[PDB]
RNA sequence: CCAUAGGUUAAUGAGGCGAACCGGGGGAACUGAAACAUCUAAGUACCCCGAGGAAAAGAAAUCAACCGAGAUUCCCCCAG
RNA sequence: UUUUGUAUAAUGGGUCAGCGACUUAUAUUCUGUAGCAAGGUUAACCGAAUAGGGGAGCCGAAGGGAAACCGAGUCUUAACU
RNA sequence: AGGACCGAACCGACUAAUGUUGAAAAAUUAGCGGAUGACUUGUGGCUGGGGGUGAAAGGCCAAUCAAACCGGGAGAUAGCUGGUUCUCCCCGAAAGCUAUUUAGGUAGCGCCUCGUGAAUUCAUCUCCGGGGGUAGAGCACUGUUUCGGCAAAACCCGAUGCAAACUGCGAAUACCGGAGAAUGUUAUCACGGGAGACACACGGCGGGUGCUAACGUCCGUC
RNA sequence: GUUUAUUAAAAACACAGCACUGUGCAAACACGAAAGUGGACGUAUACGGUGUGACGCCUGCCCGGUGCCGGAAGGUUAAUUGAUGGGGUUAGCGCAAGCGAAGCUCUUGAUCGAAGCCCCGGUAAACGGCGGCCUAAGGUAGCGA
RNA sequence: GAACUCGCUGUGAAGAUGCAGUGUACCCGCGGCAAGACGGAAAGACCCCGUGAACCUUUACUAUAGCUUGACACUGAACAUGUUCUAACGUUGACCCGUAAUCCGGGUUGCGGACAGUGUCUGGUGGGUAGUUUGACUGGGGCGGUCUCCUCCUAAAGAGUAACGGAGGAGCACGAAGGUUGGCUAAUCCGGAGGUUAGUGCAAUGGCAUAAGCCAGCUUGACUGCGAGCGUGACGGCGCGAGCAGGUGCGAAAGCAGGUCAUAGUGAUCCGGUGGUUCUGAAUGGAAGGGCCAUC
RNA sequence: CCGCGAUGGUAGUGUGGGGUCUCCCCAUGCGAGAGUAGG
């Protein structure tokens, strides 16, 4: 009865912290708000987050709820 | 279960839009303003047969 | 005697000034009603074989 | 009934053989398609008839494109 | 020889001598080499001619576009940042 | 009289032994059945291959029969098996992924080789910037669990464990990026000519499966 | 009696007998592109096909399925025929847009139309079937580890 | 294959004359026996595999001989919308002649007669005959199950990662359940407590209060052309995307909107259909057909 | 800006080596979680 799986969709982080990106680029590919989209950071429909900017990649926790923000600090 | 519509331009240029339709609950037609590309407008476009 | 060109990759198939060929993209031909507008216009223009596919493509058309 | 069929004789010709080529009457399948039926192999193999030193074709109810060519046959291109 | 792996109790060979398997034609692409070079080269054929003639053609010097067409641009689009 | 009876010739072929590179590609020996009949035999004739003939066994059709023999199409086709012949020098795989009427075949990619071109291109280490949710741990959550207390035995509280599909925690490593030196025959990437390979095996480590069975099976990694 | 020439001789094949069925003679049927020939110089007490297999006592129920036989009202339905509509072309008409006769032409397919099938019956010594509320009908006689 | 061809216990492509260790054994015949040389013989017949073969079956597929239907032809004449007629045609009735002949032909005559029969076309029937198809995975094959897509775990804290491993889902829905602006906040227990323990159009995981959950008003951005750059794939492809042009909705405006919390809801190419079209149009003008765009 | 926490020990683990090898140990490097003092 079992037997069946789904193909892998290759999530995760592209870009991981102070890497160079040009705008456009795919920081983070996700389910939800795992990471949110903090300066410079554009959130896609899937939740992709996407630079706006060039510049380099930067994680960062902020805000009440302490969450993972990602924004482009330019360069 | 949802048919296939057309949406045909009241501007007579014959551009359509084609989206599905649930005929059994909602029989009225389908209307909607809707950007015509020929005319380079937003007109009425009205439900027709795909 | 003269290699045969493979008649159907001759419809397919033609060569741009660098030697590449181009082609018409698959998927716009039907059922297209629930694809998306945008999906639907990046298949419009033409697009470049791919580097895997060169030799299959330059075998079938050896009069290119 | 006239006749015609039929009968006998005479003259003239034919008959059979032969390797290929040639024109005609018929005409496969394996195979390929990675199976297979359309399609392919192929109007090939093969069978049959007939001819000649060659045969067949041939003097436009042909092409062309508004300019023109000028029977048929064969070769090189056009072009995989 | 075949195999993950064979002294293998897997295959093949009794021995010797002789013969016995990547060819040929045409097309096409790449490499080397030679000629000529924005040109290169002729086919059939003619010629007693490996000569010489024959440039019909073919490839190249321009591309883009499905195409008309435009052309160092062109296509796309009403029009391109 | 008789598809009557016993029994030679004649026609058969039930049993056994022998023989099995035989005396014989079906026999010999001892026994056995029919023996006036739907009998047996000589000579000649007729039926021809998807055809004949068959008291029917797919039997027989010249030691050949679920489609004779001979010649031809013909070198059918063979993703299969076998075999593939002198010498030296340099490099040197794979047994994986994806797809396939595909699974012992094949194609693209990966890995080999040759050529050409090009960056401090690549690797090791150090330092710097990163995301982790594994190991371990834990029990707030999702389940599971025991004892006590409390009490509508629920709930709640204290105490104790357990989890691949639990996480209010969380390494080592690995991986991505940056900088710097030393070292390395450019070790890197791209494009092009030529491939082979896509049956893997065992051992270590991390696991699924199996019985923490298998020289078992299926992944990861060396 | 016959049989697997060469591992099977038998319970297999055949058989007289039985039944069904076809066949009116230029028979059915078979061999044959055909002419013809066999059937048969026979003629339904004959000939072919099928099953059963001396003889004795017998051979039950089911026609729903498949076949065969009969029916022929109705539905459906071929070639054929080409009504009707729609289009192409262009003599004209239009200042132009367009419109557009005749002819030719592309398409559409009214009407006509047999057997078959559906349909209505029959038929089991046709192929077959023969119960635990259900079926076409539920296995009779005889026999039975 | 070559042999100078012992036993044993181990080892080992896993059952050893040939390896290790060890034991035994002077060299060579002859008659005997068959335990071993996985002895000889035959490229296993079983079993599986090959997109091999043959022949056989049938309500497998496609054909087809035969049988059968009708139309037209050979094929005609009188009214009926009935039959009759003779002259085509048939005669495997009789007689005559060619003729020494149960063939054949001709003649005469009878019978039948536009029927029968044959040709072309056409519907039916058609294992009688022919060509073929009849999948793969698989702890042998078969039977069963499975085959594409989504979620989790296995999966070793980047990505990826197998098994006929462990568990569940999809083949849609929605003109609002989309867009925007404003407003609102749950489960559950007894106005209060509690704080998402609920909710999400539907599985599971990761998300969601700035709510993505939920309500109302106004709406059609579920826009058209494009697209820096990036992700993911062997490829075909698939995905994310600021920004630019045109035109739009909402809001006061900033702004937001190129469908939906996200991840399933799918099908290449061919062939053809429909609409559109500064394309093509085989002498020329047209047309047909083709192309291109949209779509089935 | 976004409401705890040493020290020590323990667990795990990279590399190399070892055993009585379903699990451990040694050398070296990294070193939790929980809890404790405390804040
Ligand atoms: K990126
Ligand atoms: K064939
Ligand atoms: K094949
Ligand atoms: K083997
Ligand atoms: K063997
Ligand atoms: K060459
Ligand atoms: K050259
Ligand atoms: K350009
Ligand atoms: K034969
Ligand atoms: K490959
Ligand atoms: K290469
Ligand atoms: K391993
Ligand atoms: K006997
Ligand atoms: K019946
Ligand atoms: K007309
Ligand atoms: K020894
Ligand atoms: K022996
Ligand atoms: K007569
Ligand atoms: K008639
Ligand atoms: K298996
Ligand atoms: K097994
Ligand atoms: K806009
Ligand atoms: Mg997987
Ligand atoms: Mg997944
Ligand atoms: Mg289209
Ligand atoms: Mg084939
Ligand atoms: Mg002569
Ligand atoms: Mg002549
Ligand atoms: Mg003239
Ligand atoms: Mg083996
Ligand atoms: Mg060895
Ligand atoms: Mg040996
Ligand atoms: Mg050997
Ligand atoms: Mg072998
Ligand atoms: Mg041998
Ligand atoms: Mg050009
Ligand atoms: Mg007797
Ligand atoms: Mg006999
Ligand atoms: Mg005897
Ligand atoms: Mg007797
Ligand atoms: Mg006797
Ligand atoms: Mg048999
Ligand atoms: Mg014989
Ligand atoms: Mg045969
Ligand atoms: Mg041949
Ligand atoms: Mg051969
Ligand atoms: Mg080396
Ligand atoms: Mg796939
Ligand atoms: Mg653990
Ligand atoms: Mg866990
Ligand atoms: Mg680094
Ligand atoms: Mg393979
Ligand atoms: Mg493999
Ligand atoms: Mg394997
Ligand atoms: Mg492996
Ligand atoms: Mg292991
Ligand atoms: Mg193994
Ligand atoms: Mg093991
Ligand atoms: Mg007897
Ligand atoms: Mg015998
Ligand atoms: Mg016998
Ligand atoms: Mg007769
Ligand atoms: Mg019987
Ligand atoms: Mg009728
Ligand atoms: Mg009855
Ligand atoms: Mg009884
Ligand atoms: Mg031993
Ligand atoms: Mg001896
Ligand atoms: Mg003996
Ligand atoms: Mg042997
Ligand atoms: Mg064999
Ligand atoms: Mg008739
Ligand atoms: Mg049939
Ligand atoms: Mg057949
Ligand atoms: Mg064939
Ligand atoms: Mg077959
Ligand atoms: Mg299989
Ligand atoms: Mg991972
Ligand atoms: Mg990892
Ligand atoms: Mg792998
Ligand atoms: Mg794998
Ligand atoms: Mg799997
Ligand atoms: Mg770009
Ligand atoms: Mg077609
Ligand atoms: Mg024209
Ligand atoms: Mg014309
Ligand atoms: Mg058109
Ligand atoms: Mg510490
Ligand atoms: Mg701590």
């Amino acid at each position: 009865r079992n037997g069946r799986d789904s193909e892998a969709k290759r999530l995760g982080v592209k870009r991981f912290g102070g890497e160079s990106v040009l705008a456009g680029s795919i920081i983070v590919r996700q389910r939800g708000t795992k990471f949110h989209a903090g300066a410079n950071v554009g959130c896609g429909r899937d939740h992709t987050l996407f630079a706006k900017a060039d510049g380099k990649v930067k994680f960062e926790v902020k805000g009440p709820k302490n969450r993972k923000f990602i924004s482009i600090e330019a360069e | 279960i949802r048919e296939k519509i057309k949406l045909v331009s009241s501007a007579g240029t014959g551009h359509f839009y084609t989206t599905t339709k649930n005929k059994r609950t909602k029989p009225e037609k389908l209307e909607l303003k809707k950007f015509d590309p020929v005319v380079r407008q937003h007109v009425i476009y009205k439900e027709a047969k795909i | 005697p003269k290699i045969k060109t493979v008649r159907g990759a001759a419809k397919r198939f033609k060569k741009t000034g660098k030697g590449g060929f181009k082609h018409k993209h698959a998927n716009l031909r039907h059922i297209l009603t629930k694809k998306a507008t945008k999906r639907k216009r990046h298949l419009r223009p033409k697009a470049m074989v791919s580097k895997g596919d060169l030799g299959l493509v330059i075998a079938c058309l050896p009069y290119a």
